[PDB]
DNA sequence: CAGGATGTATATATCTGACACGTGCCTGGAGACTAGGGAGTAATCCCCTTGGCGGTTAAAACGCGGGGGACAGCGCGTACGTGCGTTTAAGCGGTGCTAGAGCTGTCTACGACCAATTGAGCGGCCTCGGCACCGGGATTCTCCA
DNA sequence: TGGAGAATCCCGGTGCCGAGGCCGCTCAATTGGTCGTAGACAGCTCTAGCACCGCTTAAACGCACGTACGCGCTGTCCCCCGCGTTTTAACCGCCAAGGGGATTACTCCCTAGTCTCCAGGCACGTGTCAGATATATACATCCTG
């Protein structure tokens, strides 16, 4: 139960290509894995706190919208 | 004995609501009373901005040779203007894409 | 020899198609595995709709590709072509994230 | 009889052989001049020639002492302000323009001063005409009522050319053109969408003087669409070439066109009925014409009396709703008087009942 | 029995006003709805802070226009000022 | 020769005292001259209390010295010792200010 | 009253950058600094003018300035806050 | 006229003596503290507003205060504030 | 009747105004009804936080061998803690000073 | 008579010459051991010896089979929770600690378990004692009521040493010490501020068992201040050395101290009146003593009957408000019974009226 | 340079599922009135901001040397681009199921609101104590041997 | 290594002024009593999260080929820095004056609130069309020789 190595290196390569990259150092994969991990930890912690005061057992999308908003990452297209 | 409704949107000659808006204003816990021209002013500014957006939206979309409106067009158009991107910098857009761009040193 | 392409060339066409495309590049299964993996720490035994998951994948992909362009320009100013960790660190630094 | 129509057609062909040499010297020197325009610094850096072809069916022509070449110039974001509420002419204003449009000194407040730009354009073109004098060329100053810069050329004969500026606009495809150009059933909506995806023009021409702005009133222009629908007239679009069943549409086009040319040159009271009238007329005839069998040299006489019948039917009904603008019924007494139309019908009956006497000559 | 309000009506109205020739994927619909709402929220909170500074009990359009000027980029603000002012003066004459 | 100090040394003691100090390094007169100079564009004929002016000098000094440390670290990652404009441009860039 | 932009003395910039922890000071950066500093000032002072104007004052207080920093997300204390 | 203004400097000095009565203080930092107090309260207040909106509630209770601080503050700090808040409210129920 | 007026803060055993807080709350234009313990709750929160602040403030202050307080040591203590600094990231402080540090690369 | 006081003083000096050799061997081996403590991995990495000097006026001493060395250990942020509302003992809890304090397993919930750390400390010290055996050393396990780790040393005689842990704290200078230590007028507030700028200690000692936590109740400790105020007793602070007017303060200190030592060793009912009593007593005498002329060997007998008078005056008033803690009136019947104090006064009268018979011996 | 093979826009035809209309409904917005009290302005005052005149001294600008950090360039080695065949795990559809979010009733504690009275804190004066600050000895320092 | 001014810390007296204590007092808190209502249970109903189960298939990985990118190094060469001169001009304090914002009363107007009818959006359902899939053609490019 790790799944962080489940983000396959050529997928990361494709993503970085979409980010406009010429050459790709082979060390950066675990680096970015950890950094994205930290990011997801922030987001998911906010959304879980939301969900808790929402007294819910399932999780919705609008809580996440508020999470992104409060992290200054305002996005639409997912209701609201 | 009625005076059958002439909508305040029509009475300001606009599309955007005045009743629904004014409802949202009073039911927003902002102020106890709210002046009658404030929703008019609001609905006018917002309708103007709305149309301004939708203008460039249709522009981009027809340039892209498409039939309906997709996010890509919107992201492009927004970032192909200062004042929009100035006022809409940190907004994020699902399925909007990125502005294609490459530094000349990379060639 | 006959059509063996030079480096970057293939990557140039790729970057062209990528900046033209909008869809995701992620198999959503291990991603949401990690979602519940991070989630269970704070509290386990919770369900969710897939919409929020796709929103997460979207926002995360967006944030990282923004970082990709920022670190790209950083290495540009650094006058190199291959990535490094220090530019990424300085990116987080300038935004006060570290 | 189709043989007399072919002989006057061949007369037009010989005249076209004269126009080949004449207008080809003309086309080369204005190509040279327009090339000089792009290196000359101005707000008219990108101003290139709008080709409409070279045929009689491709350029609106008269007496050999006059010619016309269409010029195009792209324009940024443009709001369309109607003053002519019939739907034929608009005003000239911009949109927001965050960058800043470099024509504020030319902008009458918010309106666009067509006078100033036309003035400065005539200035820079006469400037360039006296800068390089390879071929014998000079600008002619005619009356300030028709904004067409005539350039007298002494090569080989005195050939003047009406320089007119058309503006390439990607602005709106206005609400006047919503229910315009109906080809949905007879031709197709697919093409129609693709067509309306393209740009359009507006010609600066001083209309009827019930207006504060003269010259700054501008009429609609879609000459690209007209040459398109010219080469795509029939139900099978591959016509006018060797691969389709050759109709008489261009034939009857030129017949009625130069019939009316000769008719106004022999009856000088009637001059307002310009070329666009028969163009919209044949468009509406086509949208009511479902069959190709009634467009062929065997049916040339039948279809031509049919065209006369259709046009005279439009005159008695007094309605000719424009093709692009069906709200704009161009059969308006304000611009074209009724008694003129009655004598026009009388001259049509003259041409009709007397075996077309103005075409026994050549 | 769960009627909810939206603005797709007025969106489509203004849309067909400036361009009666266009379809849309409904994603963008909610995008602009949410968008304008968030904008208005900034405006409302702003004017609240102003009326607080002004120690007032209600809101008219003067404070609105000033907050707009305070918040909007360049000549767009002057444009929108013209729009709002002329439409309100028009509406008072009704 | 006798006590002619090497480069940076003097600057090191300076940086020590500076990071220890908190006061400003600006003659306030041309600064507020430029304040009214920028101000008069939007509208002239306006007075002000000096408190706000000092607040301006404070906030401006603060923002620029933050940029100084950011551009410093930027040149550090760039593996140099002298400043350049491109790091500053990229700093504004990463914050979206340009 | 002209050329006050060059009232920004280079050694002030140098000492400022010293407090900013830099070591060698390229000769071109001063006008760059002046311009970037200037546009920052303009970004503040436009909204400050708008503030005092809606405040109907012929004068400038410090609270408006504070609110400018607030809306710009650069909140400051030490002057009432 | 005189416009007697509100300031927390009284209560700041109170809590100050409640922990460090030995230490002297300036008034500049005092206003800094008062201001910052107001700012965080504004953050929490607008939050609690938007949250009670998200639940469509006409009322705000201590649970919401608790969740708001927890959504705003990191780690151990949040737990301690939860403890303090809960303790003093329950105390006040017993008066 | 007419018993001695008593602060609700004593009934919460704290040093913050409860009447003033609930007043400004009701002058804050947020809700319609206000849960009786919520001002007490928030006040207790704020008391614990300002205690945490002024503690380390005076700590730093005595570590500078000083009696009264200046923005310097305050900003130092801010930029030394993890949780508080992260919370108070973009905050700017008049004469707060810079947190002194130099890169080992800048060092010989 | 001062001569008999000097002869018993010289007896204490000869005993001090014995303690020099004995306690110096002791000081070197616990220095060695404490050195071994720092290389031994533990939560007690930084634990160094708190020196208080070596004199009889610098270490609290008894029978040669016992010694004491003070150890210091720094501590992070510590909240002070009073359980002993007289003001003499507190509880042991931390503050927030964002980093995370590495003693949670030792933290009884929020309280600090003095039992566990004392247990593990005795464990690691006996571990290290059997690891290296240069000098003959072993740990003695006495009754779990006095947390002083006695280390029996067979070099040269059986010298046990009470190892006790004192915690270096920069935490609060609590509200119990606000109106404590009054030297504002007689000595100075300047020094007082500088003194309160420094750290302080707390000794883990199981008080009266009216408490849930035994051993985890901790008494206040400021031994640095005590040795400071010892070397700075007089109004001219340069005294006890060669540069000042030599008083009898250390003299009368040791006189009353070892008078009470002999007195409890010959009257075994009275043992609770430990060393700190006369220390706070002489502090209050000093704060009511304005003159240095009444502290000199010429005034030695006068000042000593004065000290007896002051202490007996405090007994009849039954108040001895502590120097650091004036709220904590240590003359409380709960810890020191009244009839004991009465017989104590009787033994003082015994020593007083009979020319001090317990000092005609040596 | 040229060909050639791959890569890609163009063009046709097909299907599907999204998108524009249609309709009934009834939920909230226009009509009309009254309260009543918040905002606009009228006079005043007071304080405070800008102008300005005269020293001073520290800071800034300008000349000057020097060495050093940047940089242009040069070998190198490896690791990351480029293909390829094998595993594999992502996604399709189905099925289902059940727990949990939404709906509705109702009643019940609870906060909103009005009166009297009070004391606390806030505006303003007294005051000593930190506390710069200049002077004067102590202690790193580093470039030189 | 010294050394030698150069900074830099540590004690002394002095203005000084301001942080903190004291007086008046006022309005906001407190108490009690009222009432409408918000949410708190309390069940009752659909849905969509998990879960599997085969099933395909392109993605990952592992491999090898090779080259070119940072890296290390050498000369070199302006360019910041350390220092002295003049200037210059920002503060330190003064007064004038006026203006402008803060305060009161009065009035007005406009929304809050009531009650009445009406249509607007929505839920749902259908008919059609936009572009994906698949295929195939024609050109854009790079790569070596
Ligand atoms: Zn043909
Ligand atoms: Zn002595």
């Amino acid at each position: 139960r790790d799944n962080i190595q489940g983000i396959t290196k050529p997928a990361i390569r494709r993503l970085a290509r979409r980010g406009g990259v010429k050459r790709i150092s082979g060390l950066i994969y675990e680096e970015t894995r950890g950094v994205l991990k930290v990011f997801l930890e922030n987001v998911i912690r906010d959304a879980v706190t939301y969900t808790e005061h929402a007294k819910r057992k399932t999780v919705t999308a609008m809580d996440v919208v508020y999470a992104l908003k409060r992290q200054g990452r305002t996005l639409y297209g997912f209701g609201g | 004995a009625r005076a059958k409704a002439k909508t305040r949107s029509s009475r300001a000659g606009l599309q955007f609501p005045v009743g629904r808006v004014h409802r949202l204003l009073r039911k927003g816990n902002y102020a106890e009373r709210v002046g009658a021209g404030a929703p008019v002013y609001l609905a006018a500014v917002l309708e103007y901005l709305t149309a301004e957006i939708l203008e460039l939206a249709g522009n981009a979309a027809r340039d892209n040779k498409k039939t309906r409106i997709i996010p890509r067009h919107l992201q492009l158009a927004i970032r192909n203007d200062e004042e929009l991107n100035k006022l809409l910098g940190k907004v994020t857009i699902a399925q909007g894409g990125v502005l294609p761009n490459i530094q000349a040193v990379l060639l | 020899k006959p059509h063996r392409y030079r480096p970057g060339t293939v990557a140039l066409r790729e970057i062209r198609r990528y900046q033209k495309s909008t869809e995701l590049l992620i198999r959503k299964l291990p991603f949401q595995r990690l979602v519940r993996e991070i989630a269970q720490d704070f509290k386990t035994d919770l369900r969710f709709q897939s919409s929020a998951v796709m929103a997460l994948q979207e926002a995360s992909e967006a944030y990282l590709v923004g970082l990709f362009e920022d670190t790209n320009l950083a290495a540009i100013h650094a006058k190199r072509v291959t990535i490094m960790p220090k530019d990424i660190q300085l990116a987080r630094r300038i935004r006060g994230e570290r | 009889e189709p043989d007399k129509l072919k002989k006057v057609l061949d007369k037009l062909r010989l005249k076209r052989k004269d126009i080949s040499e004449a207008a080809e010297t003309v086309n080369k020197v204005v190509e040279r001049l327009l090339r000089r325009m792009q290196k000359r610094e101005s707000e008219f850096k990108g101003v290139e020639q709008l080709n409409t072809g070279s045929y009689y069916e491709h350029v609106k022509i008269s007496a050999p002492n006059e010619f016309d070449v269409m010029f195009k110039l792209e324009v940024p974001r443009i709001e369309l302000q109607e003053y002519y509420e019939t739907g034929a002419f608009y005003l000239v204003k911009f949109k927001r323009i965050p960058r800043g449009n470099p024509l504020s000194h030319f902008l009458e407040g918010e309106v666009l001063s067509a006078t100033k730009m036309l003035s400065k354009f005539r200035k820079i073109i006469k400037e360039e005409v006296k800068e390089i004098k390879d071929i014998d060329v000079s600008v002619e100053k005619e009356k300030p009522g028709s904004p067409a810069v005539t350039l007298l050329i002494r090569n080989p004969e005195e050939i003047s050319v009406d320089i007119i500026l058309a503006l390439e606009s990607k602005g709106s495809w206005p609400i006047s053109t919503k229910e315009g150009l109906p080809i949905q059933g007879w031709l197709g909506t697919k093409v129609r969408t693709n067509l309306r995806r393209e740009p359009f023009y507006l010609v600066p021409k001083n209309a009827k003087d019930g207006n504060s702005f003269q010259g700054e009133t501008w009429r609609l222009s879609f000459s690209h669409t007209e040459k398109y629908i010219l080469n795509n007239h029939g139900i099978e679009k591959t016509c006018c070439e060797s691969s389709g069943a050759k109709c008489c549409r261009k034939e009857c086009l030129k017949l009625m066109k130069y019939l009316l040319e000769q008719l106004k040159k022999e009856f000088q009271e009637l001059d307002a009925f310009c070329s666009y009238h028969v163009k919209t007329a044949i468009f509406h005839m086509w949208t009511q014409d479902p069959q190709d069998s009634q467009w062929d040299p065997r049916n040339l006489s039948s279809c031509f009396d049919k065209l006369l019948a259709f046009f005279l039917e439009c005159l008695r009904t007094e309605k000719l709703d424009h093709y692009f603008i069906p709200k704009f019924n161009l059969f308006s007494q304000e611009l074209i008087d009724r008694k003129s139309k009655e004598f026009l019908s009388k001259k049509i009956e003259y041409e009709r009942n007397n075996g077309f006497p103005i075409f026994d000559k050549l | 029995r769960s009627r909810k309000e939206s603005y797709s009506v007025y969106v489509y109205k203004v849309l067909k006003q400036v361009h009666p020739d266009t379809g849309i994927s409904s994603k963008a619909m909610g995008i602009m709805n949410s968008f304008v709402n968030d904008i208005f929220e900034r405006i409302a909170g702003e004017a609240s802070r102003l009326a607080h500074y002004n120690k007032r009990s209600t809101i008219t359009s003067r404070e609105i226009q000033t907050a707009v000027r305070l918040l909007l980029p360049g000549e767009l603000a002057k444009h929108a000022v013209s729009e709002g002012t002329k439409a309100v003066t028009k509406y008072t004459s009704s």
